[PDB]
């Protein structure tokens, strides 16, 4: 009764690569479990958006502007007001 | 336990090539498909931009992380470091 | 003599010293892609790249690097395009006694872009300069980000620098509908409205019949067949997100055309969130165009001038980037490691001269 | 294309005591004259773990609305230390000064709280139970983590 799950399929070195990518110095070894919990997160809010414009415009294949649609929802980040 | 320090950035660059694998990728983007009850599919394309996205996401998460666990005077960032900058960017 | 024109923008006063390493024009792939059933344009590279350095005494020999740009050329038989790749300071001009609040660094910069721009002005051939803008730690010197006398800009403020640097360039043509020139920026995720306010406050006051600044790509001015697929009409520069981009949708070909992206104005909707323009900080793509009325065998002389080939220019860059500039003592012996590799590639005992300010303005 | 939008935020008393209200001096701007009014919460994240601990410690309405920038005072009320965790109560939190029109979230900022002891001694030995009337809190103004949803106005 209990299946896989591909998100433990991104492997450990590449969520490292991406953190010091976005600048950190050093970090836990029991991190890897949330990471991969918060990247499920959002990419199944971006895919589930993205779906829903799809199947609403009567199509059967999802378009990249769909998933910019998609992602126009989730707002944009910065620093500052300008 | 596991804690690991990360390679030093001697020079940075301005266009980066993706970090995530991209079989395993999307691979994970047919389950979440899957188990949202749909029969349609992405273009390549469009995952492709779903990884860009998602990396893109993923480094200022990390980089509000970092922040977080630097006014907590640490440089290991931890489980909590991570919760905390999903709230700050606006999440629930 | 590239010595002298940057000599009359900076301070009086206000002594440097200036290395540049340049290559000679060599062929090249082509800058923009091949319509179908043709060959592509033949493509003339030239690589340049600037270093300013100070000294923390008057009298002895010690040596800080406190600058440094890199600048591409491509000539093809109808266009001239001038590419800043990266730029980097090291922030040890802190140690430079009575250096004025003037921008300096802003001033180095326009200088050498509008000496490169006289010196490689054409009869009758259009003018492109563009550059790519995005705010990070460091570029050209590892561990400089360390030394706390070195500030980075943020987003906005690296964008915001870039166009003032660009504006008194574009100031010295006449507006377009005698040599004529326009600047177009775009920064991904920003509306109009939003990008008009990273303009230089001079934007605000031209005539809006003819204006300077523009928010927008030069398509029309870059190509002459608009009917040409997308991908043939977008630049692809070394270190660029618009050539990653630009590949992976070349990777969707068998026509010419893409198969997600039919549209130039899809390509920047989708450019929008690209991993680079959408990690939290802001981006900005800049390009400025002239027209011409109408549209040792060098011209710097200065003995900072080196041309090496393009073996021994990568040799000499590459060296000075994979050095260290931590601490102070680390960035001055960086310093003169480099100027004695610079020496020995191009058979001197020195390379490099003084520089020293004659504006007091 | 946004109608409204924020061009800074002003923290007036920091670090201030961790009971004492929050006051923020806000400047936006107003491209035309709208319909409904601007409405303003802030909430507190008392812990980290879970959406629960969230409080909202005030709620001002903002109506009409002057063409142009405009500038106001912002107060609201201390966090409720029934509600917060006495684990997670010192150290760094998150707050969150939301801003909508017409019920529709269309700017949300976020900002980093650290609660500090007054007393170094307090800091090396804290004790079981909180002193609350010797703790400070010093949230950092210098990066506001501000996202911007578009919404439709009128």
């Amino acid at each position: 009764k209990i299946l896989r799950d591909n998100i433990q399929g991104i492997t450990k070195p590449a969520i490292r690569r991406l953190a010091r990518r976005g600048g950190v110095k050093r970090i836990s070894g029991l991190i890897y479990e949330e990471v991969r919990a918060v990247l499920k997160s959002f990419l199944e809010s971006v895919i589930r958006d993205s779906v829903t414009y799809t199947e609403h415009a009567k199509r059967k294949t999802v378009t990249s502007l769909d998933v910019v649609y998609a992602l126009k929802r989730q707002g944009r980040t910065l620093y500052g007001f300008g | 336990p596991g804690t690991v320090a990360l390679r030093e950035i001697r020079r940075f660059q301005k266009s980066t090539e993706l970090l995530i694998r991209k079989l395993p990728f999307q691979r994970l983007v047919r389950e979440i498909a899957q188990d949202f009850k749909t029969d349609l599919r992405f273009q390549s394309s469009a995952i492709g931009a779903l990884q860009e996205s998602v990396e893109a996401y993923l480094v200022s998460l990390f980089e509000d992380t970092n922040l977080a666990a630097i006014h907590a005077k640490r440089v290991t960032i931890q489980k909590k470091d991570i919760k905390l900058a999903r709230r700050l960017r606006g999440e629930r | 003599d590239l010595g002298d024109s940057l000599a009359k923008v900076l301070p009086t006063g206000v002594k440097v010293t200036i290395r540049h390493i340049s290559s000679a024009p060599s062929p090249c792939v082509a800058l923009f892609a091949a319509p179908p059933g043709e060959e592509p344009e033949s493509t003339f590279c030239e690589n340049h790249f600037l270093a300013v350095s100070i000294s923390p005494n008057e009298n002895e020999e010690s040596e800080v690097i406190i600058f440094g740009i890199e600048v591409l050329v491509y000539g093809t038989a109808h266009l001239t395009t001038i590419f800043v790749s990266k730029a980097d300071s090291t922030g040890y001009l802190h140690l430079l006694k009575n250096a004025p609040k003037v921008s300096l660094l802003r001033l180095i910069s326009n200088a050498f872009l509008s000496f490169l721009v006289q010196t490689h002005q054409r009869p009758g051939v259009r003018l492109m300069v563009s550059l790519f803008a995005r705010a990070q730690n460091q570029y050209l010197f590892p561990g400089s980000i360390e030394n706390p006398e070195k500030h980075v800009l943020d987003d906005r403020g690296l964008i915001k620098w870039w166009c003032r640097v660009i504006d008194p360039i574009l100031r010295e043509y006449e507006p377009e509908t005698k040599s004529s020139a326009t600047a177009f920026l775009i920064v991904p995720g920003c509306d109009k409205f939003e990008t008009r306010g990273f303009f230089p406050i001079t934007a605000r006051s031209d005539g809006k019949d003819r204006p300077r600044w523009l928010n927008s790509y030069p398509l029309h001015q870059l190509c002459d067949n608009p009917n040409a697929p997308p991908r043939c009409l977008v630049p692809r520069f070394p270190d660029d997100p618009k050539t990653r981009f630009l590949i992976d949708l070349d990777d969707e070909l068998p026509s010419g055309h893409w198969r997600s992206v039919k549209s130039l104005a899809q390509f920047w909707e989708m450019m929008s969130f690209r991993q680079e323009c959408s990690a939290g900080r802001l981006v900005g793509f800049l390009w400025l165009v002239i027209n011409p009325p109408g549209l040792f065998f060098w011209p710097d002389t200065g003995r900072g001038h080196a041309v090496l080939s393009e073996e021994d220019y990568k040799a000499a860059i590459n060296f000075l980037i994979d050095q260290d500039f931590n601490t102070k003592h680390k960035a001055i012996a960086s310093t003169k490691a480099w100027a004695e590799k610079v020496a020995s590639l191009a058979d001197q005992l020195w390379v490099g001269q003084r520089v020293e300010g004659r504006n007091a303005t | 294309m946004s109608v409204v939008s924020l061009l800074g935020v002003k923290i007036v008393n920091n670090p201030a005591p961790f009971l004492a209200p929050y006051q923020f001096e806000i400047t936006f701007e107003c491209l035309e004259q709208l319909q409904k009014d601007l409405e303003w919460k802030l909430t507190y994240v008392g812990s980290a773990t879970s959406s629960e601990y969230d409080q909202e410690l005030d709620s001002l309405l903002v109506g009409p609305i002057p063409v142009g920038v405009n500038k106001f005072l912002f107060e609201a009320d201390a966090p409720d230390l029934k509600r917060i965790p006495t684990s997670e109560i010192l150290g760094v939190t998150v707050i969150l000064l939301t801003c909508s029109y017409d019920g529709r979230e269309f700017v949300r900022v976020g900002y980093y709280v650290n609660n500090e002891y007054d007393s170094e001694e307090l800091t090396q030995d804290p004790p079981a139970k909180p002193i609350i009337e010797r703790i400070r809190r010093n949230i950092l103004a210098e990066k506001p983590r501000v996202t911007r949803f578009a919404i439709k106005w009128d």
